């Protein structure tokens, strides 16, 4: 009888653990829904064509300043390639303004498919040894990772 | 100025140093971590970081300071808790509400805004003053006055001395003019952590320590300004001896610098000493926090901070000795310090020596210990003060072949060698009386002679009895007490009585909390007199038997005196010397009645 | 007595299981409601952080 | 805070020796920066930066180095130190070595990321272990007791049942104050961290925790022997960080069982050897003391919070000794030492705890008239003395013969027999109340006459010598 009641208590504990695990899994599922919605919004952001160019210029400036390399080779999606080709030397001028350095000899070819890119640029350096992945999908999942505690704090009830 | 190149553990190599002298403290990174130079190879210089090095970049700026490791002195240094790099811990805990110690905190070692009372020592305008002269006294707290002295590297004529009143360390309390130029002085005094403070001349100590514990104060004494070494044992040792040296010692102040020890033990010490109402004055119950100071650096603290903690502790000892007090510094460190040297030496890729310790371990331990000794102070008035170094050694689990142990015993004058076997048997003071020694037994001759002109002989007799018992213990372990004669039997009886009555002490009760010298010497004289009289009686051989028959006669028909002897340890010191002395004199008279009354009927 | 005790234990276990299921359903409903309420603000904050560059 | 930067990705893996990959031509390399390694096959490992020098940087890899190529192996600098996510949901779950959940559940939703090797506690803010926890085992309760916030490492050798007694302590640990102590905060919320454990031991601990009804309370971080070696040098740090968050920032008393610290010294040895550093004793790294201090000094009550952390790191001596560097340093740092002797196991006593080598520095604080019988210290100090002197007597009688022994010698031998048999031995599932343990100890003591009881004071004798 003692071991029967002990096994019954163990079964009750296992049921409680299963219930709490189901609750936690539903929480994670809601977080995944949040991530999917954020990805959809990020994809929708690519529809713009005027502030989108400014954002691309800012991204390329940030990446080139982070590498601080003599010769990068930027890679951009075939879609909106015209925007990158248009911004062109503006980024080089901005970088040369940032510090007293000769303008980088950028090179722009192969492009990854749209959904893989979803905006943003990959800059890298000659021989591809050092790679900077400033894709919009890459900026996301880092902001998400950092802000996740704030997300849980927002999910009080 | 300079920038980081390499970051491995706590060793950082920063290029661009060029003219960066050795041990010139540098500040590393945006977080501004303290740090001392340890090696140079050209434009780059190795640095010890004294803090966690996680998160250092490459080309992260490093700023030089041109100043070696320095501790800030002055009023309020007493009764505080400082990190190894001398950060006020309570100040950090209050100023920042966070309970943690944040990385790279920059807090002054001493508060620069507290108002302190100033009492100039009759120094007139146009007078001549010199290094270490004692121009003003400040009452840091009741029952502990703090004299203020000029730094040893200062001199000049007194153009302006501040009047008596409330002052803060930011104010200039004194002005001097020398060699055609003038200099100012505040109540602060920065001093390099190494390069010990100057002394007019050293002296040979004569006053004993007279600590609370009976074994230490009687068998293996230490002099004020002496040098000791206990094997850092727990339950005993690091706790009971520390308490005796802190709250029940004649040293005018205490400096506990135990670093590289357990955090729970440090918290217990730092929470128990706040109350600690020791009767240091004649009729006052002032807490010893107005008398001591902690330089605690736990084990988890950075490895490079151990040497800094030890040297700051000994430097603080020097400031007080210079004022005039007889400071006594206790270091639960020097067991973790050797480990710190091994860590830094190995990381610096130094060639190891015997047993892997750096070859210069003896040199460092000497440069630390040899800063002890009573010293005639600098400046006017004439004055005298001392520093005592009761350090720690590896626990009694390793033989004396340990390089740290051999290095200590090659320098230390008094060895309170605690034995683990006594700790198993729960003998709490735990000093092994066969292996301990005190080279100060010759200098204390005058004090022993003046206190009691017959103590030396009774001490030698007690030593002989203990040695004889330890000698024939091996023989008994083979044959047994069957062959033991009258002399051997009485010697073992007296040795057992001495071991359980004299050499033990509970220290958790008023019977053995603090045994004054008079009570201890009276116990010794009583026991030795009993031994001598019993030996004479058994040598008389009256009644045709004498001998062991007389021994049984005195152990049975005269055993009340024996019980009073073994219970003499319970004479309450609170009753006062005129009462305990009378009680012991009466017990001595009763003992003299025995072995004469026992000889009356010829056994 | 033993049969009654085991029957009562089985009934109590069933009641506890039902209570756990009801509490789980309530918790899932609460979490879904909160996520639906705060999703747009969360996504707006995320996009604002993603779509900004300094220098 | 303003804008972020996506982590750089490199390919210049110019050197791979053992558990270390040596990157090159890197810029802005943080120290202890956590890196992500994507191999040619596409699997992702995670590593740490042990050393930064010029443009180079040496990276150890947790999951091993079985596939790195100088051409395809991509490494990415996250630019931050390790941060294990923590939440109240972390209770009642079982994890891998590095924190990945292995309970088939979802990953932790973090309340916050707390950097490993958490911020140092200013000693001016700690408090000495005040309350005592009842260990159930009588030998621990009567001598070598354990107070909340203590660091008691169980010293054992290969084959001894250290895991069994650890599980018994986990099942039996509880408060003692006036025998009065729901207590959900009083529930010890055990955090169990196993490093280098045979799979049988892990299954045993899992089953014991499940059976004891604590599955909603305990937490398991496992680094099995077959699991990569390097993760053993991170698992206890993760466990201690989780314990710190569960205790200090959540107000729960927390108990920690680090298992096989020698399996951590082995990881230290492997890492140090792989870096060609100067060795120490027996070839162990010269800074093993610093690492052991960092891993032990993270337990103890804190003044500003109602929580507490009490850890019981069990240890395995290599050749059943103490001079070995790891048990030696652990004895130096930790405030206690419980000794399990092969001699007792050979005599078939389930708790083989040798009460003579045992020691607890904070024993004098846990006991007292306010929470224990007034005679506890006397009782312990007398049993210890009689056992030690009786052992000496038995050693003497081993050569002089049983006939040469005296009446006191026979009393001491009988005391030894009944102490090692009736007192030390205890049921594998039966506890002993502290007062019941003291009653048993008094029964053991009352063998000797009142005269021989030198340590016990007469005041406690009058109230207890008869009972």
């Amino acid at each position: 009888e003692k071991q029967v009641e002990i096994r019954k208590k163990i079964e009750y504990s296992m049921q409680l653990n299963a219930s709490r695990i189901k609750v936690l899994q539903a929480q994670d599922d809601l977080v995944s829904n949040m991530m999917e919605a954020a990805s959809k919004e990020v994809l929708n952001v690519s529809r713009d064509h005027n502030s989108y160019k400014k954002l691309l210029k800012g991204l390329i400036v940030q990446s080139l300043l982070r590498l601080k390399e003599p010769a990068v080779l930027l890679r951009c999606r075939k879609d909106d390639h015209h925007l990158v080709e248009s911004v062109l030397e503006s980024a080089k001028e901005e970088y040369a303004q940032k510090l007293q350095v000769h303008p980088p000899e950028i090179i722009v070819h192969h492009n990854a498919h749209g959904p893989s890119c979803s905006g943003g640029v990959v800059v890298a350096s000659r021989d591809g040894k050092i790679v900077c992945e400033n894709t919009l999908d890459a900026r996301l999942d880092v902001v998400f990772r950092k802000k996740l505690p704030e997300i849980r704090k927002q999910l009080v009830s | 100025y300079g920038y980081v190149r390499k970051v491995s553990g706590p060793v950082v190599i920063a290029d661009g140093m060029n003219g960066a002298a050795m041990y010139e403290l540098v500040r590393v990174g945006h977080d501004n971590l303290i740090g001392e130079i340890i090696r140079l190879e050209g434009d780059s210089a190795t640095i010890q970081v004294y803090e966690e090095t996680a998160g250092l970049m490459v080309n992260d700026p490093v700023l030089r300071t041109h100043k070696p490791l320095s501790v800030e002195l002055g009023p309020g240094i007493l009764g505080n808790i400082f990190d190894g790099i001398q950060r006020p811990l309570k100040t950090i805990a209050i100023r920042s509400g966070d309970v943690y110690i944040p990385r790279g905190v920059s807090v002054p070692a001493l508060d620069k805004d507290t108002l302190w009372e100033f009492q100039p020592k009759k120094i007139g305008e146009g007078d001549l003053l010199t290094g270490g002269d004692l121009y003003a006294t400040v009452f840091e707290n009741s029952l502990m006055q703090h004299h203020v002295a000029l730094p040893p590297d200062a001199m000049g004529k007194v153009t302006y001395v501040a009047p008596a009143g409330q002052y803060s360390l930011k104010d200039t309390v004194l002005e001097l003019e020398f060699q055609g130029v003038k200099k100012s002085f505040t109540m602060l005094q920065a001093w390099p952590v190494r390069t010990p403070r100057p002394v007019s001349s050293k002296l040979a100590a004569d006053t004993p320590l007279l600590t609370g514990q009976r074994v230490l104060d009687a068998l293996f004494p230490s002099v004020l300004g002496g040098t000791c070494a206990i094997p850092g044992a727990f339950g005993c040792g690091k706790t009971v001896i520390s308490q005796a040296l802190s709250k029940y010692s004649n040293s005018d102040t205490v400096v506990y610098v135990g670093c590289g020890e357990r955090g729970n033990e440090m918290a217990e010490v730092l929470m128990d000493f706040p109350q600690l109402t020791m009767t240091l004055p004649d009729g006052r119950e002032e807490s010893v926090m107005k008398r001591t100071t902690l330089v605690a650096n736990t084990s988890n603290m950075p490895v490079a901070a151990r040497e800094a903690s030890i040297y700051t502790g000994i430097t603080i000892a020097e400031y007080f000795r210079d004022m005039g007090y007889n400071v006594s510094m206790m270091a639960d460190s020097t067991s973790r310090w050797a480990e710190a040297l091994r860590e830094i030496s190995g990381r610096l890729a130094e060639m190891p020596a015997d047993s892997g310790y750096p070859a210069y371990l003896a040199a460092r331990l000497a440069s630390f210990y040899e800063r002890a000794g009573k010293v005639k102070c600098l400046g006017g008035p004439e004055r005298t003060g001392s520093v005592t170094i009761v350090g720690a050694v590896s626990p009694p689990g390793g033989d004396f072949s340990d390089p740290v142990t051999s290095a200590t015993l090659s320098i230390v004058q008094v060895f309170w060698g605690l034995d683990k076997k006594l700790a198993q048997r729960k003998h709490f003071p735990s000093v092994n009386w066969l292996i301990s020694y005190s080279k100060y037994s010759t200098a204390l001759e005058s004090f022993y002679e003046q206190f009691d002109p017959d103590f030396i002989n009774i001490r030698t007799k007690a030593r002989e009895v203990l040695q004889r018992e330890d000698d024939l213990n091996e023989i008994v372990q083979l044959v047994g007490k069957d062959a033991l004669a009258e002399g051997d039997k009485i010697t073992l009886e007296t040795a057992k009585l001495l071991r359980e009555d004299y050499l033990a002490q509970n220290a958790f009760t008023p019977y053995d909390k603090f045994c004054p010298f008079y009570k201890s010497v009276w116990m010794m004289r009583n026991i030795i007199h009993f031994y001598n009289l019993a030996n004479q009686a058994v040598e008389k051989g009256a009644g045709m038997d004498g001998q062991k028959i007389t021994y049984t006669l005195i152990k049975h028909r005269l055993g009340d005196l024996f019980y009073r002897l073994v219970s003499q340890k319970f004479e309450d010191p609170a009753e006062g010397e005129p009462a305990l002395v009378a009680k012991f004199k009466k017990l001595h008279e009763d003992l003299t009645a025995g072995f004469r009354a026992l000889e009356d009927e010829t056994r | 007595e033993f049969q009654r005790k085991l029957a009562e234990s089985s009934g109590d276990s069933g009641a506890n299981v039902k209570r756990l299921e009801q509490e789980t359903e309530v918790k899932i409903h609460h979490l879904n409601a909160g996520a639906e309420k705060i999703q747009y603000d969360v996504v707006q904050m995320l996009l604002k952080h993603v779509t900004t560059v300094k220098n | 805070e303003g804008t972020l930067e996506v982590a750089m990705e490199y390919r210049t893996v110019t050197g791979v020796a053992g558990p270390l990959v040596i990157l090159d031509k890197v810029k802005g390399p943080k120290y202890y920066e956590i890196v992500n390694i994507r191999l040619g096959d596409g699997t992702m490992r995670r590593g740490q930066v042990l050393e930064v020098d010029g443009e180079k940087a040496v990276v150890q890899v947790f999951e091993g180095t079985s596939g790195i190529d100088n051409k395809f192996t991509t490494v990415q600098f996250t630019g931050e130190v390790l941060k294990t996510p923590v939440s109240l949901d972390m209770l009642g779950r079982i994890f891998n070595g590095s924190g990945k959940p292995i309970d088939n559940g979802p990953p932790i939703l973090p309340e916050a990321y707390l950097d490993i090797s958490g911020s140092s506690i200013n000693p001016s803010e700690r408090t000495y272990p005040e309350e005592m926890i009842q260990t159930g085992i009588s030998t621990i309760d009567v001598m070598n007791s354990i107070a909340r916030g203590q660091k008691i490492p169980l010293f054992s050798a290969a084959g001894l049942p250290h895991n069994e007694i650890a599980a018994q302590i986990c099942r039996q640990a509880g408060l003692v104050k006036r025998l009065e102590k729901d207590g959900e905060e009083d529930n010890f919320a055990i955090v169990f961290a196993a490093m280098g454990v045979n799979m049988e031991t892990a299954q045993f601990f899992k089953r014991d925790f499940e059976e004891n009804g604590s599955m909603e309370r305990v937490t398991l971080f496992l680094n099995l022997a077959n699991d990569p070696t390097i993760e053993r040098i991170i698992t206890p740090r993760i466990a201690l960080t989780t314990a710190e968050y569960l205790a200090y920032e959540c107000g729960k008393h927390v108990l920690v069982i680090l298992t096989d610290m020698s399996s951590y010294a082995d990881a230290l040895r492997e890492v140090s050897a792989a870096r060609e550093e100067v060795p120490g004793r027996r070839g162990y790294p010269g800074y093993m003391y610093t690492d052991l201090a960092q891993i032990y000094e993270r337990a103890g009550r804190i003044e500003g919070r109602k929580g507490s952390i009490t850890q019981i790191p069990i240890l395995t001596m290599p050749n059943d000794d103490i001079t070995h560097p790891t048990p030696d340093l652990t004895g130096y740092i930790t405030e206690g030492q419980i000794y399990i002797d092969r001699q007792l196991q050979n005599r078939q006593i389930y708790p083989p705890i040798n009460v003579l080598p045992s020691l607890s520095r904070l024993m004098k604080s846990a006991i007292g008239e306010g929470m224990t019988r007034r005679d506890h210290s006397d009782v312990s100090n007398q049993l210890y003395a009689n056992y030690a002197i009786g052992k000496d007597v038995q050693a003497m009688k081993a050569v002089v013969g049983e006939e040469a022994l005296s009446s006191e010698d026979l009393l001491y031998l009988e005391f030894l027999d009944k102490f090692e048999r009736k007192f030390v031995a205890q049921g594998a599932y039966d506890s002993r109340n502290i007062f019941q343990s003291l009653d048993l100890a008094w029964t053991l003591l009352r063998i000797f006459p009142r005269e021989l009881l030198h340590r016990i004071p007469g005041k406690t004798l009058d109230q207890y010598y008869s009972r």
